[PDB]
RNA sequence: AUGGCAGUCACGGGUAACGGAGAAUUAGGGUUCGAUUCCGGAGAAGGAGCCUGAGAAACGGCUACUACAACUACGGUUCGGCAGCAGGGAAGAAAAUUGGCCAAUCCUAAUUCAGGGAGCCAGUGACAAGAAAUAGCAAGCUGGGAAACUUACGUUUCUACGGCAUUGAAAUGAGAACAGUGUAAAUCUCUUAGCGAGGAACAAUUGGAGGGCAAGUCAUGGUGCCAGCAGCCGCGGUAAUUCCAGCUCCA
């Protein structure tokens, strides 16, 4: 256990260390209000989803990344 | 049997018996004798104080870390209080001898998690929020 | 300030903040009746609940009882005018059977859409918020308007707006008034 | 054009006037200025303009109507 | 004369206690509040004492003391008493304008016409309540489904419905205005001309994705028991589903 650089117990350590990563600029925007719950209904409780096997229904966040949105659309 | 009277003239003995046994219920006890009012907050929701000390507190087993804290002198009480300072490097937003706003930790008089015995948290510094400061909405 | 106007609470919050079955049902409701915002379904729930407490208290009572007679009569008469109840069920027991599905179906959105006056359960909700529809002698700008069976006759567009023969709005005007 | 339905009419000898509830129908137009409502009312009831006081007008939501009150002194 | 009260709780403490009408919850039974719109009671810095009246122990009356407030040429004086309204100071975790009127409501008076910080009007106001925008409809390209067939990929429609830093014109309020409504006047609303929508704008947040508890099966980056998270169980000691962040997703 011979790797040590910073003093133990320094206050801001982990937050200061963390690189600043910028929030991605979104093409267009996220609809506010009713329209959003429309969007949700569509991608979640809509007829086609219901028609599929309820035990095989796919969980809402399964994809973090876009490669599986490409695998989902195919 | 049942060790309890059932009879129509038995009313007062019943009600008195409860008026007695009720005392064993803790929240009732603590309520009924002023207990709230004597605590460092004097019954209150939050309190303002001055910072005596910045202090590190080594966490309870089985955790190791240094919990950032402060000892505050409550302006209403002049009682001394040991309070925790939340999130990350927020101990830096504090200077010795500032005005500070302090609340319970959510156990109403008791300590939470690995911080032993410390019952309070820091909310405001000078006038501003620790949240406001952390996310960097405002500046001190 | 002394003031004697009365207090209201239109809705209620569930004992259990997260339960799938319930959340899913609520989103099926929000979906089909084109709502936004869960509390809308909650306030509908509240309303239904009131109706049911009424029917229940009345079923406590003797069938001969003057109060059950009068107030029961009043409750059912109150149903027809809203068309929550079909012609055949005038018995207090059928009140209890009321579905939120029936009661939301009495919405002004639900009405405008299903009247072929709007393409979509959503198209509707803008329209009646756009000031584009008249109900009876008034102009109803409110989606939550519970529809009089009797006013279902006169639901047509506002004489004010286009679709009512009124002047074409600022959009068409600004497009058309720029020549070539 | 302005139509005026005259509604609730109380003959009040005590103050020697007639008290009136008014209904103005202006289906294509903004709320009617009192000058016009006065003049149309006087036209109806045959009295002088400055013998009629017109007050408290409420246009409804959507703008076909107004309800108001009038007084006509002897 | 020797009574009167007391275990059927006297007497005496405590109350971060004014009593009700009522309020929050409520299967039922309960629990917990009621300083605060109405009705009682009490008080006007603390005590006491008065005048005058039909009514007063008044307090926007006087007298005295205790503790204070304002002038003073020091000898004197005050129509000195915010628990009236507005506003200060202080205390605190904690609470608005030194505004406009008697138009309404009522009260008072020798009185139709005078007065009223009662009251009303406006300001401050995420105490709290009600309704409710933040986009709608199609199109071109795609997914998806459902059919037929073709035996194995082509066709065709779409009573599912989706998705596009892609096109199209309509619809309308937020904004802002002539006028009209409203007012004691002023503001606001309401009705309405002339105006006011294509994208980091007219762009919603606040909290969360291990369990309780809805939501990650990121081969994501940082940190390596540190910084920190965690109501509770616990997460972190170099592959963190729990910290710091990015994406996404949930409430
Ligand atoms: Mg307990
Ligand atoms: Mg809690
Ligand atoms: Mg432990
Ligand atoms: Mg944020
Ligand atoms: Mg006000
Ligand atoms: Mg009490
Ligand atoms: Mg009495
Ligand atoms: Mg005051
Ligand atoms: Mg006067
Ligand atoms: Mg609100
Ligand atoms: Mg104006
Ligand atoms: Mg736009
Ligand atoms: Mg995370
Ligand atoms: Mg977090
Ligand atoms: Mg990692």
């Amino acid at each position: 256990m011979g790797r040590m650089h910073g003093t133990l117990a320094k206050a801001g350590k982990v937050r200061k260390q963390t690189p600043k990563v910028e929030k991605k600029d979104k093409p267009r925007k996220t609809p506010k209000g009713r329209s959003y719950k429309r969007i949700l209904y569509n991608r979640r409780y809509a007829p086609h989803i219901l028609a599929t096997d309820p035990k095989k229904r796919k969980s809402p966040n399964w994809h973090a990344g876009k490669k599986e949105k490409m695998d989902a659309a195919a | 049997g049942v060790g309890k009277p059932r009879g129509i003239r038995a009313g007062r003995k019943l009600a008195r018996h409860r008026k007695d046994q009720r005392w064993a219920d803790n929240d009732f006890n603590k309520r009924l004798l002023g207990s709230r009012w004597r605590n460092p907050f004097m019954g209150a929701s939050h309190a303002k104080g001055l910072v005596t000390e910045k202090i590190g507190i080594e966490s309870k087993q089985p955790n190791s870390a240094v919990r950032k804290c402060v000892r505050v002198l409550l302006r209403k009480n002049s009682k001394k209080i040991a309070a925790f300072v939340p999130m990350d490097g927020c101990l830096n937003f504090l200077a010795e001898n500032d005005e500070v706003l302090v609340a319970g930790l959510g156990r109403q008089g008791h300590a939470v998690g690995d911080i032993p015995g410390v019952r309070f948290k820091v909310v405001c510094v000078k006038g501003i929020s620790l949240l406001a400061l952390f996310k960097g909405k405002k500046e001190k | 300030g002394k003031t004697y106007i009365n207090t209201s609470k239109t809705y209620s919050t569930p004992r259990r903040p997260y339960e799938k079955e319930r959340l899913d049902n609520e989103m099926k409701l929000i979906g089909t009746f084109g709502l936004k915002n869960k509390r809308e379904v909650w306030r509908v729930q509240m309303i239904l609940a009131k109706f049911r407490k009424a029917a229940r208290e009345l079923l406590t009572l003797d069938p001969k009882d003057p109060r059950r007679l009068f107030e029961g009569s009043a409750l059912l008469r109150r149903m027809f005018k809203y068309g929550l109840l079909s012609e055949q069920e005038r018995k207090l027991d059928y009140v209890l059977g009321l579905t939120i599905h029936k009661l939301m179906e009495r919405r002004l959105q639900t009405r405008v859409f299903k009247l072929n006056l709007a393409n979509s359960i959503h198209h509707s909700r803008v329209l009646i918020r756009q000031r584009h529809i008249k109900v009876g002698k008034n102009l109803v700008n409110v989606p939550s308007f519970m529809v009089r069976t009797d006013s279902e006759k006169s639901i047509d567009f506002a004489s004010t707006s286009p679709l009512g023969g009124g002047r074409e709005g600022r959009t068409k005007r600004k497009n058309a008034k720029k020549s070539a | 054009t302005i139509v005026i339905r005259t509604k609730k009419i109380l003959v009040n000898p005590l103050l020697s006037r007639r008290q009136l509830s008014l209904d103005v129908l202006h289906p294509d137009s903004p709320t009617a200025s009192k000058e016009k409502i006065r003049e149309e009312l006087a036209k109806q009831l045959k009295v002088d303009a400055r013998n009629v006081v017109v007050y408290g007008f409420s246009t409804q939501y959507g703008g076909g109507k107004s309800t108001g009150f009038a007084l006509v002194y002897d």
